[PDB]
């Protein structure tokens, strides 16, 4: 994402001719050099199991409505977990209201 | 003022992929009459159908047979009976029904309706019971 | 990320019952045959006097 | 009628009391429900209901039987046998008709039975051959309440052809419908004017050369080919040629 | 791959055809070769009326599959050497067939030359001896005058019977033109196999 | 028109108790297509237990599962003082109002987003804890009204105030716990393990939950004392919406909290009534829970359509198709729906039997002298009414 | 459409002389019999001419007329 | 069934009506299946397991037999 | 004596005193029956289907069990023991396993017959002699109703996300919360088990509102398409005066008037079929004639039904066939009225009874035509000749020599007759609209298929629910609109298709693998190349000329081009995938060339150590850019044309099963033998032209069910076979009869195409 540093708008890409050159609506260009030249990209099983339920699992401990196991918890030796089911992996993930978080997730 | 009970809209979406010089002459076109067929009748040797009456065609003559019983009242039993329907149906049973049926197969384009009359007297009866 | 939102769920559904419903088809009935007919009584009385 | 467990049932017999089977003691059922009922519907609140009744009505109570509330078949079943009646709730039941007893211990006992509002009185409806009749199409009305009708829609006709009734389709469709006679001219396949009583026999196409055929037809038939040739479609009936055997 | 299976079952074809070839089968690192060089591969057989036919098979990303020019040139190349051209038979892939401009070629050559026949198949109705099949009930075409009979006994017309296109596998391997009888003895779940005799059409394509 | 009208048809009173009671989704114009979507808005959803009854249903055609039925404690509630709330979380020094964050802010502090009514009005750092406090405050009664919606998406971090018009709610008794306490010896039986104390299992209490209901209380609801507004004040129960209903672990009857009430992995958050999932007229079959439940589909129908007394009024009233069944009876095994509603029809005495073969496939053998005492017979009424045209036409 | 004139009036029709009523088990009743009401059987008619074989058969049920079943009114 | 099911009833009165309804569309051309090539009717419900209980061999009484009256009474 | 039972006694009498007797014995017998029960007395209680305490102990212990298998698998979850099968996600495994071991197994009849009378249980003898119910109905009203299944899967969770209800939690992992009931209707459902219960319950009543508006839809179109068909002079089938038969049921038979007969010589071997029907008290050739007259038919049987075994998918071989007449009935009557014993040894009636009867096979097409010209011996149709071959057969197998010995020769001449009048009822009439009648009876069985629905699957691949599959035929969808295509492929060779082992690898080859399952993440970037010179690339990837280097001299043969374009996509490689499904980098490069020559290859070496990524460079040509829109927008699609490349396999297949087929096979002393040992792959999707090509599947016995593509690789006939194929695979075990399927067939395929 290139914004024009006078009008705040966004700038085409333009790729002529072996280089990247933005563009503006107002005439204005800043070329681009190296780190610009990433056209499009697609990357498998990646965005997912991360950003997807970061929320979900740091509010797991303090839901009522999540299922728990009964294991210790390593940091807080409460007899209690939350234990966590997620994707069509079918991950496991236990969970407690100290922060510990089983490394997974 | 709310109306209410509207006749609605209709949409019909579907294409139907049907797969010398010339004016208007009365004669050579139109004719809406169709040609008068002659009825050629296959010689009782050349006949090739069934020499059983169907069920359809027996129902059919019993029920022609009656009719006209019911209209008429002249019949070839000697045992006589209250119904037309049981005069006609012995009468096809006895071998005595005054009717002939005619099996039409083709229509020649020449105008020519290829039949074949079957005797009910001299033919098989179905079940019908 | 997140699934679309259930047609059926009854979280996202309300019951509008007698006040809500008649509500609506009166303001729309009292526009039509109240504020219509005054609009054009005036119109008419403008182009008499 | 119906019971609290959803058992439609039509009522086809009426026994007098002297007909109807009874018990050693005398008991003997208002209705008689098939056993047959049950196994596939697996109705089985109506037998419990059976069973808590029989015992409610000995003990002159009447048994909060809401659903989920705790229930054992069980003490239920002992509770009859504590009762006087047996385990089960049979009886020693003896045919009314003949007074032989039946092998089988009968289960009778009283079920709450609701009458369901359809009477087969306002059901039930029989027309004869004549009546009020559609203006536009010469057919009977529609149903009961206009007094003439009941249809045979597309499948019976399609069974009835399946069946290579006829006939049978000729006196339905047509002597007990709308069933006209149409005339052709069979010279310009258009509508012709025939009337025997008034000497008229005229075409207004042709006039002159006019061959007037007698068509067996339907009124709605005849509507229908007058409505497309509104719409500006015409339509000609070629009709069947003469057969003339060889001289 | 596609091109050996072709390679062996045309040869299956003409001989089943009672043809005889009227050249030497080349090895298949040469057929494979001038297929690929070339674009095309042109074999000569003979029926027993003594007419010529000649199959051609296309390559997937030939020439003759692209550019019409071409197509007209060897076609106009063909039909004018000595030979009596009973048929001639044209092999291309299957999405050669959608391309509109070579079906217009040769749409607009069988008008040039109206005597001869030539069709035009994907390559799928030669990689397998399609008569051999088991789905494929046994098809063969009867003469003239005995569908004539058989007609005349069932007192019908021949556009009275059941339609088969002339580019069906099977009547293809029987070489049957359109307007004539290909009689089939399908297998049968109820009689234990039947007799039809069906109305060979215009080949599609 | 988005009116949902019915025609009252006077079948009984559970007829018209069950109409008042009805939801109709009402397809309008570009409706159902052919689709999974035709399928699905009939199947009975999970959201449903509770508010609307699981059984009740046509049983026949394209009603199937189109017009739903109100659960026998579900309620509709009104408009609620949303200015009030509204000012009360603005005040709330815990929320940082619009003006206050920017969305730079919101992404960068974790910030949670408040709604009430869908109006975005505010922020929070701690969305569980607000929500929690708000809900204990709700159940307190003062400030917060009892009927306002507490939701908590998780998965959003998002905390919404319902007050609006239309929302199903019924009362659910709260389950109460000692997971505090229970933490609490966790945390010195934790200790105690850290020091090496050999009888460190002295240290760890048991977790107890259970409602606050006693029996005292339940003859006081019986004897007329004691009314679900206290019960609500008292904080023994609370009302909840189907939003809510996700932020809620529900035990399905006593029986289950009673089993699970020092099971530390199944914590309710409410105890449910199982009488509470099905509508009135569902409740009328007896032993429901036992019968098949398309059968009690079956019985919701047939319910309503069963002859008794239609009205009492019946007299001064002139109605079309409208039958008065002169006898009838309380069911020997009656249910909570009959508390409500009259009963129609008869206890009868029927045998479960073989005789002449004349009740095959769901017929009736029925004693000639039970009819003629009076079993299920009564009054059919019809009407003609005529109107003049004009003063050209006349009666006589 | 269905309530159109070719689908309503032309592929099905409204008859006369036809009833309705629901049906119930008859254990007496053989498989190829139906059991008619005497309501519905003195409502719905036969067509019968009158000829030399029949005339005997038919007076006892033109004789009746409407007063007694088996009975008759209409005469063509 | 007759769990409330209605079934229309019309009496052929034309002449070939009639004789085309006993010969043709009598309900013996019907039992055996055009569909399945089996038979349509048999014994349903009751009689399906009467005729299992008339002809089993023991009862819990004991040999399934009757006398001479009861025998006579089945027919 | 059950109403449908085809064999029964009502359908026996029907038979041989025809169908007015049939009725009537149904009346006679059910009043015996009913009479029976007046004294005997029938009845049901609640104690019927009440277990007895011990046995109520032991339904608990079964289920417990099945909720201890549960817990098992749920305890190989927690631990990540679950491993899915390679084409299923642990999810879909996972549910697999569970709806595996929440079924309850044969054992719970013992505590249900141990609380069971069954002399006196009503609920019981209703349901075992099948006057009403079945043994799931006795299991759930007494046992449990165990796990509800909505679509051949548990209860989702729809109350939010990872919930099914209120009453449990989520990500609840108990059997219970899926959908297991625990309890049994007498017990009394819980409230949530109820809630369950209710979403089945309802389930099934929209089921019923869609079959009849589904099937009604289906129903009027099949009438309209089918009702001009009507049975000719020549019972024929015609439009008008266009065939669409040649005969009715390519036998000219009603379908009212057929029995099911067994043929005793299909099975037996060349040794057995010796011992049982030739005959050796007259040296004759005219015996040894008869023999391999019946030896013929019994090749001809086999070679036919053989090959529509082949052509179909389960389509087994069966010796019983519907028949207009049962010869050996006729046979036992006329032997049983017979006044004479063991007839004595009478040479000349012995071979003139063989004389008599093969004259009665020669005449008897003749039945089709008339007396008449049997009479005169005129020249019979082929066709005709075809349609008594099978009661030819059932005629020699029945009244041959060695079965006939006690038949005198005028009962020989009656038997004969009888057989005549009973060819002659059978034969359809004319004008009959059969096309309605197919119509009829194949829309009937499509509204059990809406209530089947619900015992199939929805997911993708197997779209098998409801209608799809009945309009997909009926419609005529092509290739691509066909949501459940599916191939059975045949092992070349019958004694390697035996072996499981090479069944599966086989499998594995010919599925269709691309390009995009082989990589986990590619990048297109704005770059060129001009060898080691000039440099300028992306600078997260400007590392990869660690590895270009040394493929610019390991690869001296193909150095960069001169057209050599200003983009490039760097690719990396799924090693896992790679080592799972056997993909080398050579073979990925390879077919990538040879596919894309508009392209320039660049690639790491892939024997590197473990966790070093295997990197694919392309690099455009002028020719990919000169060759409307943006050069961006080229570019993007050249990324897509490279991702869904063919690396190996046949287009179109998406999966490839290991499944064991049951075939019929002749040994070398002539058995017909049912073999099990046979394996065959079974494909999701079609491609027939692909599975030709591939040399290690038989080309000839390729199976499809895509009526599209079998019209187009075999013919209108193939096609005319594969309607009546999946119309039959629809209509099920209790579907019409077969010549209502061959009218839809015949009337589809009757102008050449489908
Ligand atoms: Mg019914
Ligand atoms: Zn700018
Ligand atoms: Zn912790
Ligand atoms: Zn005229």
């Amino acid at each position: 994402m290139k914004i024009c540093k006078a009008c705040s708008s966004c700038m085409v890409r333009t790729y002529v001719d072996g280089n990247i050159i933005f563009r503006c609506s107002c005439g204005e260009s800043v070329q681009g050099d190296s780190q610009n030249l990433l056209v499009s990209s697609k990357v498998y099983h990646t965005g997912e199991m991360e950003d997807k339920y970061k929320i979900f699992i740091k509010n797991a401990p303090f839901d009522p409505t999540n299922c728990q196991i009964k294991k210790d918890c390593p940091n807080c030796h409460l007899d209690y977990l939350t234990q966590i089911c997620i994707g069509s992996q079918k991950i496991i993930i236990l969970v407690c209201r100290c922060g510990y978080m089983s490394n997974r997730g | 003022l709310i109306m209410d009970d509207l006749v609605e809209e209709y949409v019909e979406t579907e294409e139907e992929n049907l797969v010398e010089i010339v004016e208007s002459p009365s004669i050579c076109e139109g004719f809406v009459q169709a040609s008068s067929q002659t009825l050629v009748i296959i010689p009782d040797n050349e006949r090739i159908t069934s020499n059983v009456l169907t069920t359809f065609e027996a129902t059919r003559l019993v029920a022609v047979r009656a009719q006209q019983l019911a209209i008429n009242g002249s019949t070839m039993l000697k045992k006589k009976y209250s119904s037309p329907i049981d005069i006609a149906k012995q009468e096809l049973f006895n071998r005595k029904i005054p009717l002939l049926v005619m099996r039409c197969i083709k229509v020649t384009p020449e105008g020519q309706k290829i039949v074949e009359i079957w005797n009910p007297r001299e033919m098989g009866i179905p079940l019908l019971d | 990320v997140f699934p679309p939102t259930d047609r059926d769920s009854y979280r996202t559904k309300r019951v509008h019952g007698s006040g809500v419903s008649l509500a609506k088809a009166f303001k729309a009935i009292f526009n039509t045959s109240v504020i219509a007919p005054i609009i054009n009584g005036f119109k008419e009385l403008l182009k008499q006097t | 009628m119906s019971s609290r467990s959803g058992n439609k049932g039509i009522a086809a017999l009426a026994l007098p009391t002297s007909d109807m089977p009874f018990t050693e003691d005398g008991l003997q059922p208002d209705l008689i429900v098939n056993p047959h009922s049950h196994p596939s519907r697996m109705t089985n609140g109506q037998m419990i209901e059976t069973t808590v009744g029989l015992a409610n009505a000995l003990q002159g109570v009447v048994t909060d039987g809401t659903a989920f509330l705790p229930i054992n078949v069980q003490l239920l079943s002992e509770r009859l046998a504590q009762e006087g009646l047996r385990f089960n709730g049979c009886q020693k039941m003896f045919n009314g008709q003949t007074g032989e007893y039946f092998d089988a211990a009968i289960f009778i006992g009283p079920t709450y039975h609701q009458r369901l509002q359809k009477f087969v009185l306002d059901d039930r409806y029989a027309v004869a051959s004549y009546g009020p009749t559609d203006a536009l199409t010469g057919q009977p009305l529609d149903g009961k309440r206009s007094h003439g009708g009941l249809r045979l829609g597309e499948m019976e006709h399609w069974v009835l052809t399946a069946q290579g009734a006829m006939q049978t389709i000729i006196e339905k469709s047509h002597d007990d419908s709308d069933g006209c006679i149409s005339y052709i001219c069979r010279n310009c396949g258009e509508p012709a004017i025939y009337n025997a009583s008034h000497p008229i026999y005229k075409c207004m196409n042709c006039d002159v050369q006019a061959d007037i055929g007698m068509v067996d037809s339907r009124r709605s038939s005849i509507v229908f080919q007058h409505e497309m040739r509104a719409a500006n479609v015409n339509i000609t009936s070629v009709l069947s040629p003469r057969v003339f055997q060889p001289a | 791959m596609a091109m050996q299976k072709l390679f062996t079952y045309i040869y299956e074809f003409i001989e089943y055809r009672k043809m005889v070839l009227l050249e030497e089968k080349v090895p298949y690192d040469k057929f494979v070769q001038m297929v690929l060089n070339t674009g095309f591969f042109r074999i000569n057989a003979e029926t027993l009326n003594h007419g010529i036919v000649s199959v051609f098979i296309f390559g997937a990303n030939g020439k003759y599959v692209h550019h019409g020019g071409d197509m007209r040139t060897l076609l106009t190349n063909t039909l004018n050497e000595k030979k009596h051209y009973e048929e001639l038979i044209l092999i291309v892939d299957k999405p050669v067939l959608s391309k509109k401009n070579i079906l217009d070629i040769i749409v607009e050559q069988r008008a040039a030359n109206p005597t001869i026949v030539i069709n035009i198949y994907p390559y799928h109705l030669f990689c397998i001896n399609i008569p051999k099949v088991s789905a494929i009930p046994k098809h063969k075409l009867i003469t003239q005058e005995e569908a004539q009979e058989f007609l005349g006994r069932e007192y019908l017309q021949p556009q009275d019977l059941m339609q088969i296109s002339a580019s069906d596998p099977p009547v293809v391997w029987l070489g049957g033109r359109p307007g004539d009888f290909v009689q089939i003895e399908r297998p049968s779940e109820t009689a234990m196999h039947a007799v039809v005799i069906r109305f060979i059409t215009k080949s599609k394509i | 028109n988005r009116v949902s009208t019915q025609s009252l048809e006077r079948k009984n009173l559970l007829n018209t108790i069950s109409a008042l009671r009805t939801v109709n989704t009402h397809n309008t114009t570009n409706a159902s297509k052919q689709t999974e979507r035709a399928d699905m808005m009939r199947r009975v959803h999970a959201s449903y237990p509770g508010y609307i009854c699981v059984a009740q249903s046509a049983d026949t055609g394209e009603k199937v599962g189109m017009s739903k039925q109100l659960a026998i404690t579900a309620n509709v509630c009104t408009a609620g003082e949303v200015l009030s709330l509204k000012q009360r979380l603005l005040s709330d020094p815990a929320i940082q109002q619009l003006a206050d964050v920017s969305n730079k802010d919101i992404v960068r502090k974790g910030l949670a987003r408040v709604f009430i009514n869908g109006e975005w009005i505010g922020c929070c750092t701690n969305a569980f804890e607000l929500a929690q406090r708000y809900r204990m405050l709700r159940r307190e009664g003062k400030v917060v009204h009892p009927h306002t919606t507490i939701y908590w998406d998780s998965m959003v971090d998002e905390v919404e105030f319902w007050l609006d018009v239309g929302r199903l709610t019924r009362p659910l008794l709260i389950v109460d716990n000692n997971i505090e306490k229970y933490n609490q010896a966790c945390y010195k039986a934790a200790e105690a393990r850290k020091k090496g104390d050999k009888d460190w299992e002295k240290h760890k209490i048991p977790f107890i939950q259970n409602t606050r209901f006693t029996p005292q209380m339940a003859k006081d609801i019986l004897a007329g004392t004691l009314t679900l507004e206290d019960l609500v004040a008292q904080g023994i129960c609370e009302f909840i919406t189907p939003e809510e209903a996700e932020n809620c672990l529900v035990a399905f009857s006593i029986i289950e909290l009673r089993k699970h009430k020092h099971d530390v992995t199944r914590r309710f958050t409410h105890v449910d009534v199982p009488q509470a999932i099905l509508g009135l007229a569902a409740l009328v079959s007896p032993y429901a829970n036992c019968t098949q439940p398309a059968r009690v589909t079956y019985e919701t129908n047939q319910g309503r359509q069963t002859g008794g007394w239609y009205c009492f009024s019946w007299p001064y009233r002139v109605d079309m198709n409208r039958f008065f069944q002169f006898y009838n009876e309380m069911p020997l095994v009656k249910t909570i729906a009959h508390n409500y509603v009259i009963p129609n029809g008869l206890n009868t005495i029927v045998a479960y039997m073989i005789y002449g073969g004349y009740n095959q496939e769901d017929s009736v053998i029925v004693s000639q002298s039970f009819i003629d005492r009076g079993g299920f017979a009564g009054t059919f009424y019809r009407e003609e009414k005529v109107e003049l045209e004009s003063d050209i036409e006349s009666f006589g | 459409r269905k309530e159109g004139r070719i689908r309503k009036s032309l592929l099905g029709s409204q008859v006369w002389s036809i009833s309705r009523s629901t049906i119930c088990g008859n254990s007496d009743l053989h498989l190829d019999e139906v059991g008619y009401p005497i309501s519905f059987a003195r409502t719905l008619q036969v067509a019968e001419t009158v000829q030399h074989y029949n005339i005997n058969r038919l007076m006892p049920y033109f004789l009746n007329g409407k007063r007694q079943y088996p009975g008759c009114s209409r005469v063509y | 069934d007759f769990d409330g099911d209605q079934m229309n009833l019309w009496v052929p009165w034309s002449v070939m009506s009639r004789v085309e309804a006993e010969l043709l569309c009598s309900v013996r051309n019907w039992f055996i299946s055009t569909k399945s090539s089996g038979p349509v009717n048999g014994q349903v419900q009751d009689s399906t397991v009467g005729s299992f209980l008339l002809t089993r061999t023991n009862t819990p009484m004991g040999k399934n037999v009757m006398n001479k009256l009861h025998a006579m009474g089945l027919f | 004596v059950g109403a449908g039972s085809s064999g029964g006694i009502y359908h026996l009498i029907s038979r041989r005193y025809g169908p007015q007797q049939a009725l009537k014995m149904i009346f006679a017998t059910q009043q015996l029956a009913l009479n029976y029960v007046r004294n005997a007395g029938f009845t049901v209680s609640t104690a019927d289907m009440l277990l007895t305490p011990e046995a109520h102990q032991e339904v608990q212990e079964i289920i417990n069990e099945l909720l201890l298998e549960s817990e098992e698998i749920n305890n190989r979850l927690l631990h990540g023991d679950i491993m899915p099968p390679i084409g299923l996600t642990t999810h879909d495994f996972y549910e697999k396993l569970q709806l595996n071991a929440l079924k309850f197994p044969d054992r719970i009849l013992k505590p249900i017959m141990n609380s069971i009378n069954p002399e006196t249980n009503g609920l019981f003898q209703m349901v075992a002699t099948g006057a009403k119910g079945s043994n799931p109905n006795m299991i759930h009203i007494m046992a449990g109703i165990g796990q509800i299944e909505i679509n051949t899967q548990r209860i989702q969770p729809q109350f939010s996300f990872g919930r099914t209800l209120v009453y449990y939690p989520r990500f609840a992992l108990e059997a219970q919360a899926y959908g297991f009931i625990c309890n049994s209707y007498i017990a009394g459902l819980t409230s949530p088990e109820f809630i369950f219960g209710e979403m089945n319950g309802r389930f099934d009543l929209i089921n019923k509102a869609l079959s009849t508006s589904s099937t009604g839809y289906a129903n009027r179109k099949a009438i309209f398409g089918l009702q001009s068909c009507i049975v000719d002079y020549y019972r024929r089938v015609s439009i008008d005066t266009r065939l669409v038969q040649q005969l009715y049921g390519e036998d000219g038979l009603d379908a009212r008037q057929l029995e099911t007969v067994r043929f005793e010589t299909i099975m037996l071997s060349d040794q057995e079929l010796e011992d049982k029907f030739k005959y050796t008290g007259i040296q004759s050739p005219l015996f040894e004639e008869e023999f391999s007259r019946l030896k013929k038919d019994r090749d001809k049987y086999r070679q036919i039904f053989l090959n529509v075994e082949n052509f179909n998918f389960s389509q087994l071989l069966t010796d019983v066939r519907q028949v207009p007449v049962n010869v050996a009935s006729i046979v036992k009557n006329i032997l049983l009225s017979s006044t004479s014993g063991v007839l004595p040894f009478d040479e000349k009636s012995i071979l003139q009874k063989y004389a008599m009867v093969k004259t009665f096979c020669k005449n008897l097409p003749y039945v089709f035509i008339n007396n008449i010209q049997e009479r005169l011996q005129t020249p019979i149709p082929v066709y005709l000749k075809r349609a008594a071959s099978l009661m030819r057969m059932l005629i020699r197998i029945e009244l041959a020599t060695v079965k006939t010995l006690n038949i005198t020769c005028e009962q020989m001449s009656a038997i004969l007759d009888l057989i005549r009048l009973q060819y002659t009822q059978s034969l359809i009439n004319y004008g009959e609209a059969v096309g309605i009648l197919a119509a009829q009876s194949v829309s009937e069985p499509l509204t059990q298929y809406m209530l089947d629905s619900h015992h199939r699957s929805v997911a993708g691949g197997t779209n098998k629910s409801g209608i799809v599959r009945p309009q997909e035929i009926f419609s005529a969808k092509p290739v691509e609109a066909e949501q459940s295509s599916e191939m059975l492929l045949r092992l070349k060779n019958p004694e390697v298709e035996t072996n499981k082992t090479y069944a599966q690898e086989i499998a594995n080859s010919i599925e269709l693998i691309t390009f995009e399952r082989l990589i986990l993440q590619w990048h297109l970037l704005y770059e060129t190349y001009s060898s080691t010179k000039k440099n300028v690339m992306y600078p997260d990837f400007a590392s990869d000329v660690e590895w270009m280097t040394d493929f610019l001299e390991n690869h001296p043969l193909l150095q960069p081009p001169e057209d050599i374009a200003n983009w490039c996509i760097r690719l990396e490689l799924n090693k896992t995938t790679m080592i799972l499904k056997s993909i080398s980098l050579e073979s990925i490069i390879n077919s990538l060339r040879a596919k894309h020559p508009n392209t320039y290859i660049m690639h790491s070496v892939e024997n590197t150590a473990s966790g070093i990524p295997i990197i694919i460079r392309i690099y455009l040509r002028e020719s990919a850019f000169r060759r409307m829109a943006t050069d961006e927008k080229i570019a993007v699609n050249v990324v897509d044309k490279l991702l869904n490349s063919t690396i190996r396999g046949i287009p179109g297949i998406k999966n490839a099963n290991v499944v064991k087929l049951m075939r019929h096979r002749v040994d070398a002393q002539g058995k017909l033998v049912r073999l099990d040992n046979i394996y065959a792959i079974k494909t999701n999707g079609t491609n027939i032209f692909g599975a030709m090509l591939d040399d290690n599947i038989d080309p000839y016995t390729i199976v499809s069910s895509s009526i599209g593509d079998t019209m187009e690789l075999y013919g209108i006939e193939a096609a005319r076979q594969k309607i009546i194929s999946e119309i039959r695979t629809v209509m099920g075990d209790k579907g019409p009869n077969h010549r209502h399927l061959l009218m839809y067939a015949d009337l589809m395929t009757r102008t050449g195409q489908v």
